[PDB]
């Protein structure tokens, strides 16, 4: 009762099993005292007691979970780490009852904020996939990784069997495809999430889990299999999956340099040779303009939509994969998952109908058996297609080469056609680059640095951070001086289009020009659109408009439009 | 106790800062 | 036992006495509702808090138990101002407390008054619930009755007038019912 | 009564957050201040989600225990000056109000209630109607108008705070040797500072910040704001003042200085306000006026 053991006395487990040794009163009191002495005393090399700092921030956020690193607990008082690995279900009870004392030492009357605190363990030093688990692991702490396949809704659950409740949720976990051996199906397990951990993860995420491995009797399993076979579940204890001023100053430094736009475009899709215009359009779409709206029933996208007609094998799928890896959030082929992200289409009636509604609106609506509901799309669409069989025909307008309605071509911001042209020098350049990249990728630190810096002019990590920063921070505006010139150019383009008998230019083209100019301003972190932005946007839209036309109309347009497509 | 002084220092820094 | 009477007395005195400037607003509302055959009362939380905070504290701690007592107090007041028969009146509330987003409701809020908002997406057809209900005892052919109220019941088994283990059946021929409906909020 | 901005309306958290004294004491314009407020509420034993509830609906137990909770905790944050005594009035069942809240409601109603010479005449005429919109609120029969006044007061303080943070973070205060200068060339909506009273509220905010930021150099301050319709700056000269808890009073000397420069200056200026410490001057003439002012020994 009164007397206590030494830490050296705990070196000898004296009972017949671990659990029957931890649960004894004197042993338990000794463990409680030692854990409290560890929590109040552990230090960084700089002093600077980490857990005093963490308990301080626990109250700053009104939180409920204290986090403890396993390596720290193993660095001193190792036997407690061993006992924790062997008997988590007891050790964590004692540890939580110590953590409440430690937190009340900082914040007296924190019991009125939350009645109970949970300790979360981190950096457990051994890992299994869902293959290696065996019966020996039962009731032991384990660390597991996989993809979350399915998720239930959150419910309350009775805590004690006056009443109290807690939150509850179950998650299905599956082996990551990269880990599965060849020629085998993936395995599955199910995880139980309790009070603080519910809705920590979403379906499709790749997740890492620490918890107890546990089992129970099930009548149906025994009935169907005909052997005394128990079912097993994992009870999670913890689950796992910004910038400084220095980054901001570096961004501003590179943006202050001339030609940053060209360098960003050059960095786009390093592995793919040529096709600069496609890279330009993709970069413009990834940055985008600013979404705007006007009472009196008008609205303007920030998102820039792009469509690309590819001859067979002209690098379309590779750039789409590159954009998938580059972009923050995206969908590859479901518009709900693309919210404020990029939507990617590589090939192509109900799907087209859905896309018609998606391009017409920015929100999707549906009804079923009396139910009515609405959803948001709010995304940039990049699409690619094969031009009506084996090969594009340049003698004909765009409509002959596609299976699309006119409003699709009307509502997309940028349209372009890519073709496998014949040239000895271009072929030699392509072949040399291809074999050079092939050798550079062969499986057989300095090598990586040389390889990286030769690959691109900008480190793509910095570019991705730059894109995220620009998208979150920069929101450019037009300057009112030169817009008289833009109106005159618009009128002139309409007049010339009518004069040759072309399909006319429209307000959609003007709106796209302004939005693309905002994107050019955003790319250099400029809050002001400038004359050169408008010039570049005009060139892009006019060239795209010219590419859609028949050959004679094309020649007349380019002869007249020379002061826009080339000059300004 | 001197060994646990860092913990209380982290506590007391809220008073100081 | 006495606590059920004091609470009803307190709410009865609340309805009969709350003036703001010169008009007994709730006596007037309760009279004006009866003339158009509307049996309900729309109380405002802030006025209840202003009158006596203890009553609001009791209401806030245990709503499921205390709402019926206030309803029967409304009936007892309703009879005095209009008779020298009426059903039980429905209480309706208005409040300005902070809205909880629908996504944040969890186990801490069970059996608490909650204010939220959203979009209605579906509506059920009407269905019947019982309030006053009559009972026939199968063996002895004795009869009795029960009064239901719709707050969070089953048929009893204490046989009366041996009389058997489960002798009770319902006389639907002499019972009273009300409407009920289900909705979905998104 | 507590020197907390409208305690008995809105919420306790907003009462601390927008208090003019608390901003100076804990530096709420940056995250390292706001975390102190979160830390205080954590130590006091008040759940942070209840601190943000409307003060009428906040739980009765916290209401009655608040008077003792402050005695144990405000010392650790150097914030003992919050406690004081004041007057409170109540009528029937409609709830209490203190004078300190009443005057804020009245001033809000004065401020926001609903070529060059004609526009100035229209503006000054509009400002006169608010006198009657406040006069009618001194009657117990018209509490409805007083509630509207309180609703306007909250928005006014919100807008003032959102401008003060922008002034401090961008470091627009220019530290001249003799006095501190600040000029607002642009803002989210600079029209609110065209009225004198709103401008003086912003000045009082900045004066508390400057008073507590450093022990040294109690200096006069000058604050100005442009108007795009007149192309004139509205200028005000403000004194320092000593902290609350601490002996003759000081005197504002900007009146004689502005009068002398006005008598001397080529500049196109106006002086007709009863408080002579506030003047107006055209866009191009601000810099020569201030140059002659700082050259003068009258400051
Ligand atoms: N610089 C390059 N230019 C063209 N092709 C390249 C280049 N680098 C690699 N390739 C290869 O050429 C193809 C690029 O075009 P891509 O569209 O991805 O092929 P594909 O998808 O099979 N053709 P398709 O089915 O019509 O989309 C791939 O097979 C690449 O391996
Ligand atoms: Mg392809
Ligand atoms: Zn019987």
């Amino acid at each position: 009762l009164r007397e206590e053991l030494t830490l050296e006395s705990l070196s000898n487990v004296k009972a017949n099993s671990y659990s029957e040794w931890i649960t004894q009163p004197n042993v338990s009191r000794t463990i409680a005292r030692e854990l409290k002495s560890f929590l109040l005393e552990y230090t960084d090399e700089t002093g600077r007691s980490v857990y005093g700092a963490r308990i301080r921030t626990l109250g700053e956020m009104n939180s409920e979970s204290l986090e403890v690193n396993y390596r720290h607990l193993a660095e001193s008082k190792a036997i407690l780490a061993l006992f924790l690995a062997k008997c988590p279900e007891e050790m964590l009870k004692i540890f939580d009852l110590v953590a409440m004392e430690a937190t009340e030492l900082h914040y007296p009357d924190y019991a009125r904020i939350h009645s109970e605190i949970h300790v979360r363990i981190s950096d457990f030093p051994t890992i299994y996939s869902l293959r290696e688990l065996r019966e020996s692991n039962l009731s032991s702490l384990v660390r597991v990784t996989g993809v979350v396949t399915r998720r239930t809704g959150v419910f309350p659950q009775l805590k004690y069997v006056k009443t109290v409740y807690r939150n509850y949720q179950r998650v299905t976990l599956q082996e990551a495809p990269g880990t599965v051996p060849p020629g085998r199906l993936p395995r599955h397990r199910e995880v139980i999430l309790l009070a603080d951990l519910v809705d920590v993860s979403k379906p499709g995420e790749e997740v890492e889990v620490t918890g107890i491995y546990k089992n129970n009797y099930d009548g149906n399993l025994n009935a169907k299999n005909g052997f005394p076979v128990f079912a097993t579940i994992i009870e999670a204890n913890s689950i796992k999956r910004s910038w400084t001023e220095e980054e901001e100053r570096e961004f501003r430094k590179i943006s202050r340099d001339r030609g940053i736009i060209d360098k960003i475009i050059s960095s786009m899709a390093p592995s793919i040779y040529g096709h600069r215009d496609i890279k330009t359009a993709v970069a413009c779409s990834l940055f985008g303009g600013v979404p705007k709206n006007v009472n009196g029933k008008h609205s303007i996208r920030g998102d820039i939509n792009v469509l690309l007609l590819g001859d067979p094998g002209t690098a379309k799928s590779q750039i789409l994969k590159y954009v998938e890896k580059t972009a923050h959030r995206a969908v590859f082929a479901a518009l709900v998952l693309a919210d404020k992200g990029v939507c990617l289409i590589d090939e192509f009636d109900q799907d087209r109908t859905s896309i018609h509604e998606a391009m017409e609106q920015q929100s999707i609506s549906i009804s079923k058996a009396g139910i009515v509901t609405t959803l948001q799309a709010r995304c940039s669409i990049i699409a690619a297609a094969n031009p009506n069989g084996g090969r594009y025909n340049s003698t004909l307008p765009l409509a002959q080469n596609v299976s699309l309605t006119e409003p699709i071509l009307s509502r997309f911001d940028i349209l372009c056609v890519v073709r496998d042209l014949v040239d000895e020098e271009a072929d030699e350049r392509l072949a040399t680059f291809v074999v050079d990249s092939h050798v550079r990728s062969h499986p057989e630190l300095q090598r990586q640095r040389k390889k990286e810096e030769e690959i691109s002019p900008i480190p793509q990590e910095l570019l991705m951070k730059y894109i995220h920063y620009a998208r979150t921070k920069i929101y450019p505006k037009l300057h009112q001086m030169d817009m008289d010139k833009v109106s005159r150019v618009y009128a002139d383009l309409r007049r010339e289009s009518i004069s040759t008998g072309s399909f006319p230019i429209t307000v959609r083209h003007l709106e796209s020009i302004l939005r693309i100019a905002e994107s050019f301003a955003k790319m250099r972190l400029s809050e002001f659109v400038s004359s050169y932005d408008l010039d570049r946007a005009i060139k892009v839209v006019v060239d795209s408009f010219v590419d859609a036309q028949k050959v004679s109309v094309r020649r007349q347009l380019r002869r007249s439009f020379a002061i826009y497509t080339l000059g300004h | 106790n001197p060994k646990s002084s860092a913990f209380f220092e982290s506590m007391v820094e809220d008073i100081i800062e | 036992d006495d606590d059920n009477t004091e609470i009803i007395k307190s709410f009865k005195n609340f309805i009969l006495e709350f003036r703001l400037d010169s008009q007994f607003i709730y006596r007037d509302q309760l009279r004006n509702n009866i003339l158009v055959k509307n049996y309900s009362l729309t109380v405002n939380m802030e006025h209840l808090i202003g009158y006596n905070e203890d009553i609001y504290k009791k209401l806030s701690d245990e709503p499921s138990d205390i709402i019926p007592l206030f309803e029967t107090a409304i009936t007892q007041v309703a009879k005095r101002i209009s008779i020298l028969s009426l059903p039980t009146f429905q209480l309706i509330l208005n409040s300005n407390a902070n809205q909880i987003p629908l996504r944040d409701l969890d186990s801490e809020h069970v059996s608490k008054i909650v204010r939220l908002s959203g979009i209605i997406i579906s509506t059920s057809v009407l269905s019947s619930r019982a309030t006053y209900l009559s009972i026939m005892c199968r063996n002895c052919r004795h009869t009795t009755s029960i009064t239901i109220n719709n707050f969070n019941v089953s048929l009893p088994r204490s046989c009366l007038s041996n009389c058997g283990p489960d002798p009770y059946i319902i006389i639907h021929e002499s019972s009273k019912f009300i409407d009920q409906q289900f909705l979905k909020l998104q | 009564d507590y020197y907390l901005f409208l305690l008995r309306h809105s919420s306790l958290y907003d009462s601390f957050y927008y208090s003019n004294y608390v901003n100076a004491k804990l530096s709420l314009w940056n995250e390292n201040g706001k975390k102190r407020l979160h830390k205080m509420f954590a130590r006091m034993g008040i759940p942070l989600s209840t601190a943000q509830e409307t003060w009428l609906y906040m739980d009765h137990s916290i209401k009655r225990e608040l008077g003792i909770i402050f005695d144990k905790n405000l010392d650790r944050y150097g914030l003992q000056d919050i406690i004081r005594d004041g007057f409170v009035r109540t009528l029937g069942y409609r709830g209490s109000i203190s004078a300190s809240e009443f005057v804020e409601a009245l001033t809000a109603l004065l401020e926001v209630g609903n070529n060059s010479a004609q526009k100035l005449t229209n503006l000054r005429k509009r400002w006169v109607s608010n006198f009657w919109l406040s006069w009618d609120a001194l009657d117990d029969r018209k509490v409805e108008l007083l509630n509207r006044g309180i609703q306007l007061a909250q928005d006014l303080q919100r807008a003032i705070f959102n401008t003060g943070v922008a002034i401090l973070e961008k470091k627009l205060i220019k530290h001249l040797r003799i006095y501190r200068l600040c000029v607002l060339q642009d803002g989210p909506d600079l029209d609110l500072y065209r009225n004198p009273l709103t401008l003086l509220r912003l000045g009082n905010w900045l004066i508390e910040c400057c008073a507590e930021s450093e022990d040294k150099q109690l200096l006069p301050m000058v604050l100005a704001s442009i108007d795009e319709n007149t192309d004139t700056y509205l200028v005000a000269g403000l004194t320092p003042r000593y902290p609350r808890g601490l002996k003759k009073p000081i005197l504002n000397n900007f009146s004689m200085a502005f009068q002398q420069i006005t008598a001397e200056t080529d500049a196109k200026v106006r002086i007709d306000n009863f408080e002579s410490s506030i003047i107006e001057i055209r866009r191009e003439d601000l810099s020569p006026f201030l140059e002659k002012l700082t050259l003068s020994g009258l400051l």
